[PDB]
């Protein structure tokens, strides 16, 4: 059973250091290149380096020479990325992929990186609500503004599920050096104001979750 | 007797032709086991006729 | 220092039917490009390599057309399997991977529900202000939103977010969220949305005041 | 780069095989520069070849 | 030039051993077989054994095995060949040649092995005359025995070379473990006896020179 | 063991004739035939070698054939410097060398010139007695001698001596001793010296009386 194990995701302080290191099985690392590459969440692939464990020969892009070290425990089936003086701009997921020096033949996993100076913090949770305008007012639109939390991720739910149909969650953006969610949800117009409506976001790395209603004020 | 040598001979012949090809291949080379039989073999033939070469 | 453009960030298909993924080198990158595959929630597998050699296990419909300066990734027939995204990578002389392109699901023509939200008395409390508007369930992705204030050009303080094509109705959803300090936003009346888009000569506009 | 090692494995193979020719050769082996030579240069060809059933897809 | 040099003349006696050397140039014998072969006085050739100096490796005729051994010396491109138990049967000329197993594509010059219990002992020279009788008076035919002699070789003339042509000396043979042999002459009758007939032997190994006229009867 | 057989002794040929030297085997020993020659004083030198190929350095006179249990060494053109041995050697198994053929000058036949000369009277103080008998200057080598006592044949005793082939006179000569104690020479009369030879039906013979 080919598999390559990597390490968990890492949160750490910008300027600092990370060593993720990467697992291998099904085949013998000591005859083959392991290689490691960025991909920027959204973005593309940048390639990184490779090393030989066997021969412990290490080519770098030349991009990465004095950030990234690559090294290896030939006995172990591990090879490590370490990286160092960290800023946003390395904050991506890293994979390291089996393979020759160029043609990769099975990746790993991708252990995610974000650098930030950001510590634990809960999101700001606004309402959003329309004016005293209409317009088509066969359905109504209300949202929320998951706003200024860190880290990632967040759950949002509305009515707690039961309102699951017509309802639109957008990825967060980094704003600010913190992550910013919104979302909305389409109901009848016949039921609201009539009928309440809730923000329920979850945001686990901090335990913190928001249970609020949308209002016409 | 006289292939006692020419196998040996292909053995190290047959390997090291791996390990460089291995560690130049832009590709992982799966399944090397048959990759160094076949050059083992092929090996050996090239050293019946390597040999030839010394006639009386 | 080479150049492996995809000029496609989204190629149309159906299921069944055929569909290619085309790249493009910067300069002769003779027959070392490889492609691959990224499904959301996994890491990349190898489909191609040496431009037109197929991978162990990868299945016969992933045909490559490749030499030169111009690449393409044939999907004989596209099954769910092949909703990806996908990536050309040259390896001639360093390694360039593309811009890659996402395989999308083709659908009717919609046009985008739009909604405009002022920002809220708790923010507006706390210094800042947030003007959000949502653009929902459309197609194609092909959407451009422009913000103004009394009626005047707005480009910056505004960040934009997407979801992927809906798994349901196969539908694009955008959210567009202009941010202000308490300070200007008191100092406009008028508040605009306006997206423009396939489905309306006149782009949809939605507004508040104060 | 390529021939870094194609040459000391036949360089290798020549020798070995000289030695065990003139061990077990009836004749006396005259010229055993030459027959090396012969022997090297067929050695790199065939090694050129035997490296060649790695990836010829 | 390419030569082999080999070790000089022998007299041993019967149960004694011997060490004949064979020095090599022109060539390298840690690339060559060496071989040994006896040359008896009946010309039947036998084949004794071979080394292969840079290994060292041995072959050996069964008839040989018993007594006869090699060894050699690659930084004095010399080969030995040690010779035991001797007796006359081992009396004769031993040759190392190069070649491979088998081909001996140059020979040595040949070691001369004389084995018995003689010591150096000069020959008896006994006149060789007719009797009375007139045997095909045309010519008279004279000669001496030089007998029970060793070592070899002898010298005969007659006349002291004087009387040059018209003579057959002949090699000599084994009576007991010495050497004996004749000569003849064939003057005209007319000559004889009024003009001396002499042979004049020599023994080089004894410094013994006989000088005997032939008389009649 | 094997043998090889060398048929002939001795081969009659001339200047600018040919000759075949033949050499017989007792087992298959293939083509694993060697061929040398041996000038008298000198030691061998090789000529052919795998029963049909010639080593470095030999002429092309010599033209050595055969596979099996016969083989033959062809001279096309004999020279002075051919006079000489030549023997021939197996290796298919094992070694083994013949016993040799001599390569001799051809002359018209040849009748021995023949003494007889009794002991002297000085060997016969000291004990013993040695009869001789010389056979001079004859053609060819085959020459067959018979010593007679009182009529009666005698074998034991007896030593021979041959030279080789005349430089002056291509012919050969024979010395023969018959060596007797005191006693048996004094007991018997009269002494005779024989011989058979291709010149002559009757014998030569010539005789002492005591």
């Amino acid at each position: 059973q080919v598999q390559l194990q990597q390490s968990g995701p890492e949160l750490v302080k910008p300027g600092a250091s990370v060593k993720i290191s990467c697992k291998a099985s099904g085949y013998a690392l000591s005859s083959s290149w392991l290689n490691w590459v960025k991909q920027r969440p959204g973005q593309g692939l940048e390639w990184i380096g490779r090393i030989f464990p066997g021969d412990g020969d290490t080519n770098y892009n030349g991009k990465f020479k004095g950030k990234a070290t690559l090294t290896a425990d030939k006995s172990s089936s591990t090879a490590y990325l370490q990286l160092s003086s960290l800023t946003s701009v390395d904050s991506a997921v890293y994979f390291c992929a089996r393979g020759g020096t160029v043609v990769f033949d099975y990746w790993g996993q991708g252990t995610t990186l974000t650098v930030s100076s950001a510590k634990t913090t809960p999101p700001s949770v606004y309402p959003l609500a329309p004016g005293s305008a209409a317009q088509t007012n066969s359905m109504v639109t209300l949202g929320c503004l998951v706003k200024g939390y860190f880290p990632e991720p967040v759950t949002v739910t509305w009515n707690s599920g039961s309102l699951s149909s017509g309802v639109h969650t957008f990825p967060a953006v980094l704003q600010s050096d913190l992550y910013t969610l919104s979302s909305s949800v389409t109901v009848p117009s016949s039921t609201w104001p009539s009928e309440t409506v809730t923000c329920n976001v979850a945001h686990p790395a901090s335990s913190t979750k928001v249970d609020k209603k949308i209002v016409p004020r | 007797s006289m292939n006692k040598i020419g196998d040996d001979l292909a053995e190290t012949i047959s390997n090291e032709l791996v390990s460089v090809l291995q560690k130049n291949s832009p590709t992982f080379l799966e399944s090397s086991f048959d990759i160094k039989s076949e050059v083992k073999k092929h090996a050996k033939s090239m050293l019946k006729e390597l040999i030839k070469v010394g006639l009386p | 220092d080479i150049v492996m453009t995809q000029s496609h960030k989204f190629m149309s298909t159906s299921v069944g039917d055929r569909v290619n993924i085309t790249c493009k080198a910067s300069q002769d990158v003779g027959i070392a490009v490889a492609w691959y595959q990224q499904r959301p929630g996994q890491s990349p597998k190898l489909l191609i390599y040496w431009a037109s050699k197929r991978h162990t296990g990868v299945h016969d419909r992933f045909t490559g057309t490749g030499s030169g300066t111009d690449f393409t990734l044939t999907i004989s027939t596209v099954q769910s399997e092949d909703l990806a995204d996908y990536f050309c990578q040259q390896y001639s002389n360093s390694l360039t991977f593309g811009a890659g392109t996402t395989l999308e699901l083709s659908r009717a023509d919609a046009a985008p529900t739009v909604s405009i939200f002022p920002p809220s008395s708790e923010q507006l409390t706390s210094g800042g202000a947030s003007v959000v508007c949502f653009l929902n369930n459309f197609y194609p992705k092909d959407i451009n939103v422009k913000w103004k204030i009394d009626g005047s050009e707005r480009q910056n303080g505004v960040l934009n977010s997407w979801t992927d094509q809906d798994s349901k109705d196969s539908t694009y959803s955008m959210s567009s969220t202009l941010t202000l300090t308490k300070d200007e936003y008191e100092r406009h009346n008028s508040y605009a949305c306006e997206a423009t888009h396939k489905t309306s000569t006149s782009p949809i506009v939605k507004s508040f005041n104060r």
